């Protein structure tokens, strides 16, 4: 159900066995989980200027 | 049958900061 765009690389976070996505203090998505892999995951904007 | 033995002393403390759980996963 989230939607959304960016790149996605391997971080270092280590979230607990029942989180799913992960939130900032400006209360935006920058972490997610697989369903399939269980792996840790950042999302990154993309380029703009 | 009616195994009443338990009885309501209505005590109760005042150093209890125990209700705290997780409200989503975020």
């Amino acid at each position: 159900g989230l939607t959304g765009t960016g790149v996605l690389t391997k971080s270092n976070k280590k979230f607990l066995p029942f989180q799913q996505f992960g939130r900032d203090i400006v209360d935006t998505t920058d972490a997610v989980r697989d369903p399939q892999t269980l792996e840790i995951l950042d999302i990154t904007p993309c380029s703009f200027g | 049958q009616c195994v009443n033995l338990i009885t309501t002393t209505q005590s109760y403390t005042n150093s209890f900061t125990r209700g705290v759980y997780y409200p989503d996963k975020v």
